[PDB]
């Protein structure tokens, strides 16, 4: 009878829906598409952003960000691989990964869950991988899981908490910077060729610890450059930045005359061009909505600190362009700040940087996505977003923080055989 | 006129009788019947009270799909004593890791309006309550609570419980 | 990071979604043994 | 001031007397009168209550005209007993496949918010209930049930149940 | 149908042969409308929708042939959207050469595959059977709702 | 199926129908003795 | 006094803030070790 061997290039539709939903400052998946090696991927995503209701009306606009990634399985199964796709068929099915038993666990990877309680290694994995190399600051650690039902609440049910912008306290020198550094002399003597010496290997690690903590931009530093295969590491195709708008509603019963309320919804679009393919994969779609971080207790440097000395108040350039950097408390920035939390800036730094000044009479006042008491904890609880911070400014409804609803126009050139050839014995 | 078609209560569509004959009212109160879901109708035509100090209740359970932290729960009753045995109702919140048959020594009470007659009691009132566990691993239960100084004597009546986490519809002929 | 820094923010109001699926079309994808409106 | 405009009964506009002169309390809860229609007020001037256990009780049938679930339905009574007769009183549904002169042995009980004094009892409000079979070639019957260890005594008063299945008008002078 | 088997040989039937009715005219379209905000101190945040819609069903010049009757009819449908679906290969357990690899000398040649509802469905029957093609899953793709949106009044799904 | 396939969503809103009848008259259908108004 | 005596009102509507900082750019402020989105 009649084997079939090959096929002709077609496009294929691949459109779905999106009905969304998550919190503040939470990193969660939006949308998912595995591919072939030799395909051509293209997406038009059209959609509406919506906040939930507001207290009071529309003050300060917030922004929203939308990545696709491309990650290929062999950066996940590794040597499983390879041997998989070299025995062909009757070859060893790939493992998995086990979830809590929940509906809504397994949802920062943008799927229902199983009644089985387990889902393909790649998913979980892929989502760590972006994580890793693209969100989290580069002086953190790694997270490393194995199982996502080793992650907490908040962590399943929504996605991975992301990073403020970027600010005076949120944006500090890394915690390893070194303020001074010994040279080993003798007792009445000193070797001053071994002190130039010195100066060099300080070079090199001052350069490691302010631009260079992850080893693609070490080789990128002698003008060289990597692959993402040689590193592992995702490919980002598009990205994607708006901000969320709307207008006011009017109240016009006896109690509710003069007040209004706020709604915001906005139409964006995500286009992603033509896509080579190379090998067989996965398309990530992910989103992220945050504020900016403005807090009701913030005071500048120069009026915090006690008595002004000349290398503050002067702004002499032999002075800033060749001193250590300077440590700083919580003390310094925040009206009711620990003394006992500290971080380090740059000197000078106050003369090029100016803070956004909320009055005393809106503390502690709903609606106005503010922070209202100064973060604790150490310096990763600081820099990270707690969306319990904005949970006065919205009512209490069913869809969390933000809601969208969108229609993804995916568009994939295949090789395969059509359903009739399928179907059909001869 | 117009119909108000707003209220308070929203009674649940089905209704059960209380297997059992008699209670003793102690600080570890009892709890009538086994809780259930969000919503709960409990009548019964005879109940003997023992005497005693305390009090006796009837709860349900809280429902935890949906993520807020403050909800209203509503109550509708109608008791009736044959003597009169002064005491005063509210509603207590409470938590336990297993089911419960009696009142743990933690809990919290709110005040509710009713209509306190002498042997009669009536209510039909809504109250917020922050229904999240407060700390991990744990069940929430909401109940309707009698407390005196009791004696022995008899009741009759029937009490309802409501946790509003979704709307009732009704039909409207102009809409 | 790679390619993409764009931008998606369009002015209108957000019509209600129309069509599950749908931008260009392929080949046949069921067979019932006829057609069925 | 303004008018309320907005209420919660809105009566039939026709009442009917009692015929009879007794009643005799039972599990197997009295019917007074033949049901009729989605509206009917009944008044009685004078009635003998034997003494028993359980209850008795006024009702209507329910229209099912409308495909539509869940329907409101008011009540109006006000009853004044001779003596005190501790006694609850409620909104029960049941269903039969003929004209019923009792109470069946399944139905349901509803809280509704009253004013009890000794003796006296007024109530006026309103609760939603599924009006539909819910089991097929039935018919479904709402009334209003007086519960207690009755004795011998007298009661007189009026009782009053209607269906919200079309809206009243009313002469507005401002509209 | 015996029409069917005709038309593949080249043939025509008319309706008459058939006993079949015969169709004159067909349209379509998608309802649409806007929505109304409330105001008062309970429901300030709160939206309501109104559907209308102006159509338009036009019939040309038809000769009537023999005494009859002419019917018109109407039939309103929303598109098949459950919060409970999951993607094929993300529900079966593990994953073999034959699911994954794409390769068109075994999408063309194997019989069609039979699976159940707990392959697509969160709470599906096991006992449910139905026929696919083989390599429908590259195919077709899902839409997807998130648990969010699980028994929410408003937005018309299938829940269970 | 057979010939049809067409379209008929228009813009606008939904004016009240106006006349039972009507879009192209013939003859007189009806004689009461005279004039009526 | 001086030299100013100007004039500021403008007709529209109170759009909502935009960003907190940002009319021109100049150099780097902030370095973490990396790029951080």
């Amino acid at each position: 009878s009649n084997v079939q061997t090959g096929a002709e290039r077609m496009p294929h539709d691949l459109s779905h829906l999106g009905f969304l939903a998550g919190q503040i400052g939470r990193l969660i998946t939006i949308s998912t598409t595995p591919v072939i090696a030799g395909d051509s991927f293209e997406m038009d995503a059209v959609g509406a952003l919506r906040l939930s209701p507001l207290r009071r009306g529309l003050a300060i606009d917030s922004t929203v960000d939308i990545f696709t990634f491309y990650v290929p399985h062999r950066h996940v199964y590794g040597e499983q691989w390879i041997k998989f796709m070299k025995d062909g068929v009757n070859a060893a099915p790939l493992p998995t990964v086990n979830t809590t038993g929940y509906i809504d666990h397994a949802a920062f990877l943008g799927t229902i869950n199983p009644d089985t309680n387990k889902i393909p290694k790649h998913l979980f994995q892929g989502y760590l991988n972006i994580y890793n190399n693209y969100f989290k600051a580069p002086w953190m650690p790694d997270r490393t899981e194995a199982n996502p039902n080793q992650l907490n609440e908040d962590d399943a049910r929504y996605g991975f908490r992301c990073c403020h912008l970027k600010n005076i306290w949120t944006a500090p020198l890394p915690p390893e910077t070194e303020l001074s550094r010994q040279m080993t002399t003798s007792t009445t003597s000193i070797d001053i060729m071994g002190l130039q010496a010195a100066y060099a290997n300080l070079h090199t690690d001052q350069e490691r610890d302010y631009f260079m903590q992850r080893y693609r931009d070490v080789i990128s530093s002698f003008g060289g450059k990597t692959s993402y295969d040689a590193d592992n590491r995702p490919l980002l195709v598009m990205r994607s930045n708006f901000w969320a708008s709307g207008y006011d509603v009017d109240g016009t019963d006896q109690t509710s005359l003069g007040q209004f309320s706020g709604r915001v919804q906005q139409t964006y679009k995500h286009s992603v061009p033509r896509f080579f393919v190379p090998e067989h994969g996965t398309m990530f779609t992910l989103a992220l909505v945050r504020f900016p971080p403005t807090a009701t207790k913030e005071i500048q440097y120069l009026n915090a600190k006690g008595a002004l000395t000349y290398t503050d108040i002067a702004g002499d350039p032999a002075l800033y362009g060749n001193l250590p950097p300077r440590e700083i408390s919580m003390k310094d920035v925040f009206r009711s700040g620990d003394a006992s939390k500290k971080f380090k800036i740059a000197e000078g730094q106050w003369y090029r940087y100016a803070p956004s000044y909320v009055s005393p009479a809106y503390h502690l006042l709903e609606g106005f996505p503010f922070i209202q008491e100064p973060p604790s904890g150490d310096l990763q609880e600081r820099v990270l977003i707690r969306h319990h911070d904005y949970d006065q400014c919205f009512q209490s409804v069913q869809l969390l923080q933000w809601n969208s609803q969108v229609k993804f126009n995916v568009t994939v050139y295949r090789n395969l055989p059509t359903t009739r050839d399928s179907i059909m014995t001869s | 006129m117009f119909q108000t078609f707003i209220s308070r209560h929203n009674s649940n569509f089905f209704s059960d009788k209380l297997v059992a004959t008699s209670v003793t009212p102690a600080s570890l109160a009892p709890v009538l019947q086994t809780p259930k879901a969000a919503s709960s109708t409990l009548y019964f035509n005879q109940l003997t009270v023992n005497a005693g100090n305390g009090g006796f209740l009837h709860c349900i359970q809280m429902d935890t799909s949906v993520n807020a932290a403050n909800q209203v729960v509503s109550v509708g009753a109608d008791i009736a004593f044959d003597a009169d045995p002064k005491f005063f109702a509210c509603l207590v919140r409470f938590e336990s890791a297993s089911v419960p048959t009696t009142l743990p020594t933690d809990y919290d009470v709110y005040p509710l309006d009713g209509r306190h007659d002498g042997g009669y009691y009536t209510v039909k009132d809504c109250v917020t309550i922050d229904v999240l566990p407060r700390e991990p691993g744990n069940n929430v239960y909401v109940g309707f609570m009698v407390w005196s100084n009791f004696t022995a004597t008899k009741c009759r009546g029937l009490v309802s419980l409501n946790q509003v986490i979704k709307e009732i519809i009704c039909l409207q002929p102009l809409k | 990071s790679k390619g993409k820094k764009r931008s998606g923010a369009r002015p209108g109001r957000p019509q209600p979604l129309r069509g599950t699926k749908g931008k260009r079309k392929g080949a046949r994808l069921w067979y019932v043994g006829g057609q069925q409106f």
